[PDB]
Order: C-alpha cells, then sequence, then structure tokens
C-alpha cells in the first residue's frame, strides 16, 4: 500500500486560497519532476490539472498551480469557487518506471448556510403486509452538512436488528439526503407501542413516529 | 480528437473472468504506453500498470501482479484489462489513460477511458417488487418503494414523466441478502388527496421488469 | 524461362524495411527495359550502370530487395545518404551497381485509422553496414542504467511503426521499394537481357 501522503480533508471559504500537499520519497517526488494533479468530480473520470510539477493543460483556469520542494509536491487553488469542489490525486513517476498516486483529498468550499434535515417516516403498507412482511422508511432530505445518525425505537427501546441505513447523498441542490429501512415481520410489527425514527444532527435531535393503522 | 472509449459495465459472479477494452482513436496508436488504473467504490486511484501498444511489453503494479493480465491488439488500437477468478474484492471501476510517448517523454495521463464498472457480487438477477407508501393525513408526502432488486439502477418516474418537482428520489440501500432497495417520494400540498392521480413507474432493465403501481389514501 | 519480376514487383505483402526481403534471382532470361519506361514507378534509378544498353550487358546473378517505407525517404535508398533507414535499417555501399524502383502503394498498404503493420528500427547503438539486416528486437538503452529487457525510462522498444492513413501527404503515404543488386564474379553466367 505505498501511497504518496496525502491529507484527506481540506477546505476553505470562496475567494481564497488553498494548498494542497502530497508527499513523496526519494524515488519519485524527490528526484523526478513528473508529477502530475489530477480533479475528479462525483461519478466521472480523473481529469489532468497539472502536469510536470507545474504546467497547465489547454482549458484548465489559471487558477491551479503547481509546485514543488524537496519530496513535496503541492497544488495551489485561487479564487476558489463552488465547482473546485471535488478529488484531488497527486501522481508521480518513480525511478523503476512505475507510477504512484496520492491517497486523494476531498476538497470542499465553505459558506452555505447550514440547514436543518426534513425527515418523514413511512409505516408498512397493506399490499406489503400481505406478502407477510413489512418495512419502516424513514427519509431524511435537504440537510447540510451531509452527516447526520439514525435510531430506531419500538415502543422506546433500542433495536439492533434489521436496520439498514444509507451513507449520506448530495442531491442536485448540494444539499444531502439518507434512507433508513427497519425490516419486520406484521406480528412483530403490531406487537410494540410503536415504531419510530430519531435523527441526529447539528447536535440536536429531530423525531418522527407512527403507529399501526 | 483523441478518444478512450471503454466498455459497457459487466456485473459478474465471484470466481468468474471479466476482460475491460480500451480502444484508442484519433492518434498514432503505437505512439503511447497505456496506463490500467482502478478505483474501488469510495476509494482512491490504484496505479494497476502499464503495456507498451507495439511491444506488448507490460508492468504490473506489486498488488495486481499475478492475477492481473494486460494486452493489447493494435489490428483494431485497443488494450485490454483481464481478471479472472473475481473476488467481490474487485468490485471497482477500472480506467485506462494514455501515458508517456515510445521514449518516455510525456509522463503524464491527460485522455482517459470514460470507466467501466465492474459489480461482482453472488445474488443473481431478480426483479424488484413496489409498494405505495399512502400519504399522510404543512403539507403531505407520498412514496414508491422499491423491495429486493439486483442488480442497479432502477429508473423511478413520477405521474407518466408529467410530475417534474417536489420528487425526491433516494439512493438505494443494499442490504445482506445481497440486494438493493429504494424509495421515491413527492410532496403534494397538505389537503391535496384525492385531486389527481399518482402513478409511479418504476424500471430495472437487466430483470427486464417495470410496472406503473399507483398510490392513494387507503380506508 | 525468365525470372518472376511479376510476384516480386506485383506481391501482395511486402516486408517492413527493417526486415526487408531478398530475392535471389538466376538462370533465367531478363527483360528490364519494359520496367525503365516506368509509368508506375515514381523512382527508377541506377548506380555505377546505366539504363540504357542493359538488355545487352548480363551478370552471374540478381538480387531484389523488396520493403516499404514513407515517401519522404524514398531519397535515402542510394550509395552516400544518411538518416535513420539508411543508418538503422537499409544501406546501401559507396560502390553501388545496380537500381532503386520506388512507387506509391497507398492504395492498398495505407488504412483508415491506421496501417500499424508496417515497422522500422528508430533506434540502434550504431549504423549499419552496407546489406546488413537487423531483427534484434533487444531494448535500447540510451543512458547509462541497463535496461535488463524491460522497458523503461532511457530504455526503449527500438522499433516503431509507421500507421499509415490514407489522409496523409505524400511525404507519408506508403512506398514500395525495390532494388536491383547485379552480381559480377569471375566465374558463369545466369541472367541476361534479350
Ligand atoms: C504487374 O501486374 C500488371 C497487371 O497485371 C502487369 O501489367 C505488370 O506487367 C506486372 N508487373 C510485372 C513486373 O510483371
Ligand atoms: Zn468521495
Amino acid at each position: 500500500s505505498y501511497v504518496l501522503t496525502q491529507p484527506a480533508s481540506v477546505s476553505g471559504s470562496p475567494g481564497q486560497s488553498i494548498t494542497i500537499s502530497c508527499t513523496g520519497t526519494s524515488s519519485d517526488v524527490g528526484v523526478y519532476n513528473y508529477v502530475s494533479w489530477y480533479q475528479q468530480h462525483p461519478g466521472k473520470a480523473p481529469k489532468l490539472m497539472i502536469y510536470d510539477v507545474s504546467n497547465r493543460p489547454s482549458g484548465v483556469s489559471n487558477r491551479f498551480s503547481g509546485s514543488k520542494s524537496g519530496n513535496t509536491a503541492s497544488l495551489t487553488i485561487s479564487g476558489l469557487q463552488a465547482e473546485d469542489e471535488a478529488d484531488y490525486y497527486c501522481s508521480s513517476y518513480t525511478s523503476s518506471s512505475t507510477l504512484v498516486f496520492g491517497g486523494g483529498t476531498k476538497l470542499t468550499v465553505l459558506g452555505q448556510p447550514k440547514a436543518a434535515p426534513s425527515v418523514t417516516l413511512f409505516p408498512p403498507s397493506s399490499e406489503e403486509l400481505q406478502a407477510n412482511k413489512a418495512t419502516l422508511v424513514c427519509l431524511i432530505s435537504d440537510f447540510y452538512p451531509g452527516a447526520v445518525t439514525v435510531a430506531w425505537k419500538a415502543d422506546s427501546s433500542p433495536v439492533k436488528a434489521g436496520v439498514e441505513t444509507t451513507t449520506p447523498s448530495k442531491q442536485s441542490n448540494n444539499k444531502y439526503a439518507a434512507s433508513s429501512y427497519l425490516s419486520l415481520t406484521p406480528e412483530q410489527w403490531k406487537s410494540h407501542r410503536s415504531y419510530s425514527c430519531q435523527v441526529t444532527h447539528e447536535g440536536s435531535t429531530v423525531e418522527k413516529t407512527v403507529a399501526p393503522t | 480528437e483523441v478518444q478512450l472509449v471503454q466498455s459497457g459495465a459487466e456485473v459478474k459472479k465471484p470466481g468468474a473472468s471479466v476482460k475491460v477494452s480500451c480502444k484508442a482513436s484519433g492518434y498514432t496508436f503505437t505512439g503511447y504506453y497505456f496506463h490500467w488504473v482502478r478505483q474501488a467504490p469510495g476509494q482512491g486511484l490504484e496505479w494497476m500498470g502499464w503495456i507498451n501498444p507495439i511491444s506488448g511489453g507490460t508492468k504490473y503494479a506489486q498488488k495486481f501482479q499475478g492475477w492481473v493480465t494486460m494486452t493489447r491488439a493494435t489490428s483494431i488500437s485497443t488494450v485490454y484489462m483481464e481478471v479472472s477468478r473475481l473476488r467481490s474484492d474487485d468490485t471497482a471501476v477500472y480506467y485506462c489513460a494514455r501515458g508517456h510517448t515510445y521514449n518516455w517523454n510525456y509522463a503524464y495521463c491527460d485522455y482517459w477511458g470514460q470507466g467501466t464498472l465492474v459489480t461482482v457480487s453472488s445474488a443473481s438477477t431478480k426483479g424488484p417488487s413496489v409498494f405505495p407508501l399512502a400519504p399522510s393525513s404543512g403539507t403531505a408526502a407520498l412514496g414508491c418503494l422499491v423491495k429486493d432488486y439486483f442488480p442497479e439502477p432502477v429508473t423511478v418516474s413520477w405521474n407518466s414523466g408529467a410530475l417534474t418537482s417536489g420528487v425526491h428520489t433516494f439512493p438505494a440501500v443494499l442490504q445482506s441478502s445481497g440486494l438493493y432497495s429504494l424509495s421515491s417520494v413527492v410532496t403534494v400540498p397538505s389537503s391535496s388527496l384525492g385531486t389527481q392521480t399518482y402513478i409511479c413507474n418504476v424500471n430495472h432493465k437487466p430483470s427486464n421488469t417495470k410496472v406503473d403501481k399507483k398510490v392513494e389514501p387507503k380506508s | 524461362n525468365l525470372c518472376p519480376f511479376g510476384e516480386v514487383f506485383n506481391a501482395t505483402r511486402f516486408a517492413s524495411v527493417y526486415a526487408w526481403n531478398r530475392k535471389r534471382i538466376s538462370n533465367c532470361v531478363a527483360d528490364y527495359s519494359v520496367l525503365y519506361n516506368s509509368a508506375s514507378f515514381s523512382t527508377f534509378k541506377c548506380y555505377g550502370v546505366s539504363p540504357t544498353k542493359l538488355n545487352d550487358l548480363c551478370f552471374t546473378n540478381v538480387y531484389a530487395d523488396s520493403f516499404v517505407i514513407r515517401g519522404d525517404e524514398v531519397r535515402q535508398i542510394a550509395p552516400g545518404q544518411t538518416g535513420k533507414i539508411a543508418d538503422y535499417n537499409y544501406k546501401l555501399p559507396d560502390d553501388f551497381t545496380g537500381c532503386v524502383i520506388a512507387w506509391n502503394s497507398n492504395n492498398l498498404d495505407s488504412k483508415v485509422g491506421g496501417n500499424y503493420n508496417y515497422l522500422y528500427r528508430l533506434f540502434r547503438k550504431s549504423n549499419l553496414k552496407p546489406f546488413e539486416r537487423d531483427i534484434s528486437t533487444e531494448i535500447y538503452q540510451a543512458g547509462s542504467t541497463p535496461c535488463n529487457g524491460v522497458e523503461g525510462f532511457n530504455c526503449y522498444f527500438p522499433l516503431q511503426s509507421y500507421g499509415f492513413q490514407p489522409t496523409n501527404g505524400v511525404g507519408y503515404q506508403p512506398y514500395r521499394v525495390v532494388v536491383l543488386s547485379f552480381e559480377l564474379l569471375h566465374a558463369p553466367a545466369t541472367v541476361c537481357g534479350p
């Protein structure tokens, strides 16, 4: 697992300038100048941003700067804007004509107003109950930042059986979404007092509740 | 224009084999070495190796040596990345990129393939089952739940494409079983109940399974 | 009983210039001047001997070397010329007595998207000697570090290909070349003109 040491997360506010480090060994970033920097937006192929330490391909804006010192290359973004939010990888050639990459750096840009999650809880339906199964669906939408905890309560008891939650997904309004599903036989569904969903965000929590018919 | 075009996505069962293709166009195929780079979902880029199109000479990263093979065919200007006896560790996107020149000069990758997703799981093709989540009764949301399907993805439209706004289609969960499930809600004004008619259309093309289910208050 | 010029000149496959082919024709009659008046050949040039009067002159054997190069390199198949084809692929002696025939093959040796079947040697540590033929695939060490048969920095695959596509300029288009070397040994007779 030999990779160029690169910070996992950096961020900064719009209009400012950030720099991402990337630290190699004698055998690559130190001896040669074949360092390059790729940008990856979620779901697409990496895009070459800098090559030969400092050179930009055609079309890459002048806001992207390259530099190298000792064993440490670094990429600088000036005048940070919204769409610079992405993964950034350093890479370099080695003295044994091999290619190596960096761990990657997720860059977010600050300044969004912070939104509280909007959760809706749905109980199992008739057609599903008639198939001998039941699922509670907790849908959390339109929140920022994209990090929430979720907890299910039968009666007011903890549940460790049959809950599965999504990792936060970024929606097309640059806000986040998540889902969780609790699976039960109908017999357990109508056994307990009520089923409910506590989503913790901000540190605060928000609760939704549903009861059998 | 230089174009690197890769094969379409592949879903395979553990123990099987896969051969990603990458066809180059718009430049002298023998002039540049090719890099193969894999990326597991949510993870970083991993150099798999390089191949010289004219000599076929290869060099593999130590992580992928032995169980991966790179080949090429210059008759069709294509490079091939083959991994056989898949494990579920190998679920990843595989990229080809054009690298340095024949004399090792332009040592970077400017042109990448679009990427080939290879999904290896022991599940097998199963169409979903969709259920209506009845509206609530400040406004009210109705939903469609697409339970237990494989593989991804499914397309969920609301009201025959005629309902564009207020829809939140959420990304799927992957349960321990090996099947996905998903939910799509529309928020409609409070006491809008039986105003319109509200059908969600679900399609899951690998199964060959599309179904239109209507959501309505019950009892 | 005259020598198969028809399928040395009209042969379907031609060789790459690094692995140029040679056909030794002997014991036949030959008529050369239905060929000297080209119409088909963009180059027909002769050295020591001259195209005239040669259906009346004789030798002991005929060697026909055939290959394919790009237009801008046909000027290199002549005595005393330099360049990577003359230095690393096919070299004629200063004392050459013979001829050089070349014609455009773009309509059959090119291909849309590139014909990569024709190769040429681009790296070698020293120039070729006259009529020497090198088909080594050894990795070329262009630096101080040895290569050990694996390509890398300053270690190159010595061959490269032309990639003939029909949309190129005539200087980069495929030209088929046949060189005829005439045998003067103090010994018997062989191929003669009418
Ligand atoms: C090559 O073929 C053409 C057409 O068949 C013929 O006219 C020509 O004489 C041939 N060339 C030789 C050297 O025989
Ligand atoms: Zn990420």
